[PDB]
RNA sequence: CGCCGUUAGUUGCCAGCGGUUCGGCCGGGCACUCUAACGGGACUGCCCGCGAAAGCGGGAGGAAGGAGGGGACGACGUCUGGUCAGCAUGGCCCUUACGGCCUGGGCGACACACGUGCUACAAUGCCCACUACAAAGCGAUGCCACCCGGCAACGGGGAGCUAAUCGCAAAAAGGUGGGCCCAGUUCGGAUUGGGGUCUGCAACCCGACCCCAUGAAGCCGGAAUCGCUAGUAAUCGCGGAUCAGCCAUGCC
C-alpha cells in the first residue's frame, strides 16, 4: 500500500521497503516503526490495514518527503545561485562545492570525461 | 619503607646504586627488597638519511630510559647515615617518596 | 552543513562602523579586508566593498544573504 | 565498507564514535 | 629457484581424516588467511555429501581429486620463430596442485549460494566424472595429444 | 652516500658519548641546547689550544665541562686569567655553577680531531695537499696507531675541478665496531672555497 | 601430585598444570571447548596427551596470556608436552619424534623502511 | 632560513596560533622534533657526534 | 627474536593454603609469567656414506644445525647523479630594494593526462547484537576512568596518574545468535541539501568531526604492467613522530 506520497513498496520488510520512499532512510524507517509499534520484520504484503493507515497518517504528517522535498532542495540550491554566493557559482559550473581538489577526481560532479588536447610535445604522462 | 626511584639513559650507571646501597644491612638491619628493574620506556626518532628527496633512506635513533625501584623497609638510623651521601653516578636521577 | 557553534562571529571593524551609519543613513562603498565576518541583519542595504586579494568589489547586501560571509560574494581565482 | 560513515566498520576505520559506534 | 632444487614443504595432517591431501585442499579454499572459515567450509561439505551419498565423504574426495588430475599438458616454448605448445607429462606433484586448484575454481563457478554447497556438489560431480573441474582436465589433455606433431620437443 | 660517521656508529661501544646526563622529556631540549651554547663558545676561544672533545656532565643543578686540550698551558692562562673569565661567561649562561676542568692530551698525533685540524690549517695556508696529508698520516702512524687515514675534499690547489686525495697506512677496519677508531673533521675556509678534511686513526682492538 | 611445563609460541605463553585426574581442562577459568569454542584447531593442543595414550589419565589447569587464541593453542600444546616429561622423563621417546617438543620460533618479521610490509615493496612504472 | 624569519621565541606573537617551532641550530622550519628543538638534519648530525646524551642508533 | 640458568620481586598466583563484597580484591609467598642485568648454548662438536683437502648428502642428542631468523653495517670507484631553499661555502648580482613589515589573496585554480594509493564491485559477503584473544607505544599548563545532559559530535562534573602501579583501550579480523537471499541489493558511499559539535583572533576561498536526508560510478577492469619464496604473500586492526586543529587513504 501507499505509505508516503505515491509509494508502493511490497514483498519486503517494512523497514527496508520504507527506504524506497524519498526523504526516508534507514533511520526514519526503524523510527517510524517504533513510534507506531509495527514489527519491522513484517513484509509489507503482511501489514494490517490498521497498521498501514497509522504509518501513512504518521510518516506524512511527521516529515517532509518526496517531491515536496525535491522542491525545497531544488529551491535551496537555486537560492545559493541567485545571490552572488560562491557555492552558487560552483553549482553553475558543475564543479565540486564541499571544497574538493579539482585538478583530478571531480568526475562524479563532472559526468563523463571531456578528453581534449592534453599534450603535443612533452611527457604525455 | 624507603621508596627511591631510579631513572637513567644508561643501564650500567644505574647499577651503581644497587651494588652500593644494599651494602648497608641486607641480612642484619632491614631486609632490603632489592633493586627491581621495571620496564624501560624507549623513544625512537626515525630520520631521512640525507637532505632533499630520498624518502626511502632513513636511519633510526632510540633514547632508552631505564628504571629501578629498590625500596627498603626499616629506615635504620645508622643504615641511612651511610647510604646517605656516598654516591658516584652522573647519569642517574633519584626520586624519594618513602 | 556549516558550523561556528554558539557565538556568531563578525569583525568589529565594520560591525561598529555599520551600526553608526544606522544612526544617520546609508553610505557608498565600505572597503574592508574582513571577509571573516558573518554578515549580520544590521547590514542589509549597505554596500560593502569586499577585497579579493587584488581589488575591492562592491557587494549589495540583501535580506537573502544573512549568515553568509563577505568573502563568498567576492570570488578569488579567475577561470576562463 | 570502511567508507560508510554511518556504519560500525565505518567509524572504526575513520577512528571515531557516534550513534553508529558508542563508547560503551 | 636457480640454486636449490626446491623442497616440497609437508603440511600438518588433517584434524579429522588426518589426510595431508585434505589440508592442502583446505588451503586452496582459504583466502586472506582465514583458515578457520576455510575448514569450516570443507567439513561443511563432507556433511552435504554424507546425505547425498551413502558412502563416506573421504571416499568421495579421494575419487574426485583423482578424476581431476591431468596426465598431460602443453607448455609454450620458442623453438626458432613463434611459440610452440609442446605436450609433455605432468609430474605427480603438479597433477595434485592443479586438481585441487581447478576443483576450487570450478567450485566457485557453480550457482549455488552457500560456499560449502559449491564444494560439495563440485566434489560429487567430480567423482561422478562430470562437473566443470573435470572439463578443464579434459580440455588440457585434449590440448596436448592434439599437438603430437611437436611432442618431439620434450623440454 | 656510503659510510656512516665512524663514531656515531660506535657510540654504543668503544666510544662513550660526549655528554652523559639524564633529562626528563620536559627539560632535555633545554639542557641540550645549552650544551651547544657552551661547547660552541669554548670551541671558538680555546681554538689555539687545540681541543679534541668537550665532555659535559650534569648533577644537582651542576655542570662538569671538561675540555680535553693539548696546550692546557694556554687554556689556564697566566696564573689563571683565561681559566678565570671563562667560568665568568659560562656560569652566566648556566646559573647552575659550572665547574670547569682541563686535561692533557697524551700526544696530539692520535687525536684525529686535531690531526685534521692540523692539515686544515696548512691548506688554508697555501700548502701542498698530497704532502701535508702524507706527512700527517706519517706523524700519526709515527706514534703508535695500528692504522691511519686522511682525506681532503675538492678544489685541491685552487683548481676549478674538485677532487679528493687519499693517503692511508696500516689498518682501518671501519666495518668493525670493536675497533676504536678516532675520527676528526676540519673545514678549511680558503680564497676559492671550502675543503673538507677528515681524519681517521686506528688504535687498540677489543 | 601435579606436574608443570611452560610452553611458548609466536608471542603466546601459557602455564600448564597436570594432575592425575579425569581430563577436564580449566583454561583461564573456562572449559577448553569454552575458550577455544568453535576453532577447528584446539584439538591440537591436547594432541601430545594422545601421544602417550594419556588424556583421561591426567587433568589440566592452564592459564594463557599474550597473542591470539591460535598462537596460544600451540603454546598450550608445548606445556602439555613438557609438564608431561616432568611427570615422566621416559615420555620423550614418543612425545619428541612427532616434534611436539620443538619451540616454533617463527615470529612476525620486522617492518623495514622503503617497504610497505617488511618485504612487500612499493610498486613503480617506467622501469 | 633567512634571518628576518628566525624568531619563533619572538614571544607575544599576537595569537598562540601563529607561533611555530623552527630549528634552534639551523633555522629549519620543516621537521623539528619537540624533544630536541632540532630538525631532522641536525638531529642526525649531532647524534653522530654522540652530542645527544643517550641517543643511540636503534636496531631490531 | 628463538631455549635454559643466576640475581632482584608493589608484574605474578588456589601453585598449597587460610580471609571472600567469591574482584589475586585483604593475608600473603614470588613458585610460575613477566620485567632486565647479566650468563650459558652450536663448534659439522658426535655417528654413517662420499672426498686429496676444504667440505657435501644423511642420521642422533638438542629450543635451536651446519650463515637458526631479522637488522646495523655498503670497498677502489661510476653516475661532472641530488642538494648552494637545511646548513655552511668561492664567485656573481641587489640597496632604497632581488632587504623588511603587514592585511588580504595564491601554493587548494581546472578541458585534459600520468605515478602512488584508499574504498569498492559483495554471500568464503554485508548489517546488528553478545562475547574471547595482542604488541609496541604514548599522559600537561596533559591522558582523561565510573557520573549527568545530548541519537551523536560533544558539553558540564569530577576520581586516579604522574604513570609495569591511572588513563588512551574498543583491539580488529574471530566466535555465538539473528537478520538480508543475489538484487546495483541491508553490495558501494561518491555527490549534494539541512542542522550541529570542536580547535582556533579567524575556518568564503581552505579544516576535521557528528546526525538527518540524498545515495553517484562501480557486476573484478584493453594494450600493458607491479610486489612477494614462510609467519613471507594476502588479510585484520593498534600505536607513534609532525601536530591548536587537520585535508594521513601518507610515513615509520
Ligand atoms: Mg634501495
Ligand atoms: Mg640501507
Ligand atoms: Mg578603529
Ligand atoms: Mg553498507
Ligand atoms: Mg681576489
Ligand atoms: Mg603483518
Ligand atoms: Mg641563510
Ligand atoms: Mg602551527
Ligand atoms: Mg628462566
Ligand atoms: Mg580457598
Ligand atoms: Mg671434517
Ligand atoms: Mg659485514
Ligand atoms: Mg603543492
Ligand atoms: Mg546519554
Ligand atoms: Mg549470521
Ligand atoms: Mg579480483
Ligand atoms: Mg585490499
Ligand atoms: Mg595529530
Ligand atoms: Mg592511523
Ligand atoms: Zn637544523
Amino acid at each position: 500500500a501507499r505509505i508516503a506520497g505515491v509509494e508502493i513498496p511490497r514483498n519486503k520488510r517494512v523497514d527496508v521497503a520504507l527506504t524506497y520512499i524519498y526523504g526516508i532512510g534507514k533511520a526514519r524507517a526503524k523510527e517510524a516503526l517504533e513510534k507506531t509499534g509495527i514489527n519491522p520484520a513484517t513484509r509489507v504484503k503482511d501489514l494490517t490495514e490498521a497498521e498501514v493507515v497509522r504509518l501513512r497518517e504518521y510518516v506524512e504528517n511527521t516529515w517532509k518527503l518526496e517531491g515536496e522535498l525535491r522542491a525545497e532542495v531544488a529551491a535551496n540550491i537555486k537560492r545559493l545561485m541567485d545571490i552572488g554566493c560562491y557555492r552558487g557559482l560552483r553549482h553553475r559550473r558543475g564543479l565540486p562545492v564541499r571544497g574538493q581538489r579539482t585538478r583530478t577526481n571531480a568526475r562524479t560532479r563532472k559526468g563523463p570525461r571531456k578528453t581534449v588536447a592534453g599534450k603535443k610535445k612533452a611527457p604525455r604522462k | 619503607k624507603i621508596r627511591i626511584k631510579l631513572r637513567g639513559f644508561d643501564h650500567k650507571t644505574l647499577d651503581a646504586s644497587a651494588q652500593k646501597i644494599v651494602e648497608a644491612a641486607r641480612r642484619s638491619g632491614a631486609q632490603v627488597s632489592g633493586p627491581i628493574p621495571l620496564p624501560t620506556r624507549v623513544r625512537r626518532f626515525t630520520v631521512i638519511r640525507g637532505p632533499f628527496k630520498h624518502k626511502d633512506s632513513r636511519e633510526h635513533f632510540e633514547l632508552r630510559t631505564h628504571n629501578r625501584l629498590v625500596d627498603i623497609i626499616n629506615p635504620n638510623r645508622k643504615t641511612i647515615e651511610q647510604l646517605m651521601t656516598l654516591d658516584l653516578p652522573t647519569g642517574v636521577e633519584i626520586e624519594i617518596k618513602t | 552543513p556549516r558550523s561556528l557553534k554558539k557565538g556568531v562571529f563578525v569583525d568589529d571593524h565594520l560591525l561598529e562602523k555599520v551600526l553608526e551609519l544606522n544612526a544617520k543613513g546609508e553610505k557608498r562603498l565600505i572597503k574592508t579586508w574582513s571577509r571573516r565576518s558573518t554578515i549580520v541583519p544590521e547590514m542589509v542595504g549597505h554596500t560593502i566593498a569586499v577585497y579579493n586579494g587584488k581589488q575591492h568589489v562592491p557587494v549589495y547586501i540583501t535580506e537573502n544573504m544573512v549568515g553568509h560571509k563577505l568573502g563568498e560574494f567576492a570570488p578569488t581565482r579567475t577561470y576562463r | 565498507g570502511k567508507g560508510d560513515r554511518r556504519t560500525r566498520r565505518g567509524k572504526i576505520w575513520r577512528g571515531t564514535y557516534g550513534k553508529y559506534r558508542p563508547r560503551k | 629457484a636457480r640454486r636449490r632444487r626446491a623442497e616440497v614443504r609437508q603440511l600438518q595432517p588433517d584434524l579429522v581424516y588426518g589426510d595431508v591431501l585434505v589440508t592442502a585442499f583446505i588451503n586452496k579454499i582459504m583466502r586472506d588467511g582465514k583458515k578457520n572459515l576455510a575448514a569450516r567450509i570443507f567439513y561443511d561439505a563432507c556433511k552435504i555429501i554424507q546425505e547425498k551419498t551413502g558412502q563416506e565423504p573421504l571416499k568421495v574426495f579421494k575419487q574426485a581429486v583423482e578424476n581431476v588430475k591431468p596426465r598431460m599438458e602443453v607448455r609454450s616454448r620458442r623453438v626458432g620463430g613463434a611459440n610452440y605448445q609442446v605436450p609433455m607429462e605432468v609430474s605427480p606433484r603438479r597433477q595434485q596442485s592443479l586438481a585441487l586448484r581447478w576443483l576450487v575454481q570450478a567450485a566457485n563457478q557453480r550457482p549455488e549460494r552457500r560456499a560449502a554447497v559449491r564444494i560439495a556438489h563440485e566434489l560429487m560431480d567430480a567423482a561422478e566424472g562430470k562437473g566443470g573441474a573435470v572439463k578443464k582436465k579434459e580440455d588440457v589433455e585434449r590440448m596436448a595429444e592434439a599437438n603430437r606433431a611437436y611432442a618431439h620437443y620434450r623440454w | 652516500g656510503n659510510k656512516i660517521h665512524p663514531i656515531g656508529f660506535r657510540l654504543g661501544i668503544t666510544r662513550d658519548w660526549e655528554s652523559r646526563w639524564y633529562a626528563g622529556k620536559k627539560q632535555y631540549r633545554h639542557l641540550l641546547l645549552e650544551d651547544q651554547r657552551i661547547r660552541g663558545l669554548l670551541e671558538k676561544e680555546l681554538y689555539s689550544a687545540g681541543l679534541a672533545r668537550v665532555d659535559i656532565e650534569r648533577a644537582a643543578d651542576n655542570v662538569a665541562v671538561t675540555v680535553h686540550v693539548a696546550k692546557p698551558g694556554v687554556v689556564i692562562g697566566r696564573g689563571g686569567e683565561r681559566i678565570r673569565v671563562l667560568r665568568e661567561e659560562l656560569a652566566k649562561l648556566t646559573g647552575k655553577n659550572v665547574a670547569l676542568n682541563v686535561q692533557e692530551v697524551q700526544n696530539p698525533n692520535l687525536s684525529a680531531p686535531l690531526v685534521a685540524q692540523r692539515v686544515a690549517e696548512q691548506i688554508e695556508r697555501r700548502f701542498a695537499v698530497r704532502r701535508a696529508i702524507k706527512q700527517a698520516v706519517q706523524r700519526v702512524m709515527e706514534s703508535g696507531a695500528k692504522g691511519a687515514k686522511v682525506i681532503v675534499s675538492g678544489r685541491i690547489g685552487g683548481a676549478e675541478q674538485a677532487r679528493t686525495e687519499w693517503a692511508a697506512q696500516g689498518r682501518v677496519p671501519l666495518h668493525t665496531l670493536r675497533a676504536n677508531i678516532d675520527y676528526g673533521f676540519a673545514l678549511a675556509r680558503t680564497t676559492y672555497g671550502v675543503l673538507g678534511v677528515k681524519a681517521y686513526i686506528f688504535l687498540g682492538e677489543v | 601430585e601435579q606436574y608443570y611445563g611452560t610452553g611458548r609460541r609466536k608471542e603466546a605463553v601459557a602455564r600448564v598444570f597436570l594432575r592425575p585426574g579425569n581430563g577436564k581442562v580449566t583454561v583461564n577459568g573456562q572449559d577448553f571447548n569454552e575458550y577455544f569454542q568453535g576453532l577447528v584447531r584446539a584439538v591440537a593442543a591436547l594432541e601430545p596427551l594422545r601421544a602417550v595414550d594419556a588424556l583421561g589419565r591426567f587433568d589440566a589447569y592452564i592459564t594463557v596470556r599474550g597473542g591470539g587464541k591460535s598462537g596460544q593453542i600451540d603454546a598450550i600444546k608445548l606445556g602439555i608436552a613438557r609438564a608431561l616429561v616432568q611427570y615422566n622423563p621416559d615420555y620423550r621417546a614418543k612425545l619428541k619424534p612427532l616434534g611436539f617438543l620443538t619451540r616454533d620460533a617463527r615470529v612476525v618479521e620486522r617492518k623495514k623502511y622503503g617497504k610497505h610490509k617488511a618485504r612487500r615493496a612499493p610498486q613503480y612504472s617506467k622501469r | 632560513a633567512r634571518k628576518a624569519l628566525i624568531e619563533k621565541a619572538k614571544r607575544t606573537p599576537k595569537f598562540k596560533v601563529r607561533a611555530y617551532t623552527r630549528c634552534v641550530r639551523c633555522g629549519r622550519a620543516r621537521s623539528v622534533y619537540r624533544f630536541f628543538g632540532l630538525c631532522r638534519i641536525c638531529l642526525r648530525e649531532l647524534a653522530h657526534k654522540g652530542q645527544l646524551p643517550g641517543v643511540r642508533k636503534a636496531s631490531w
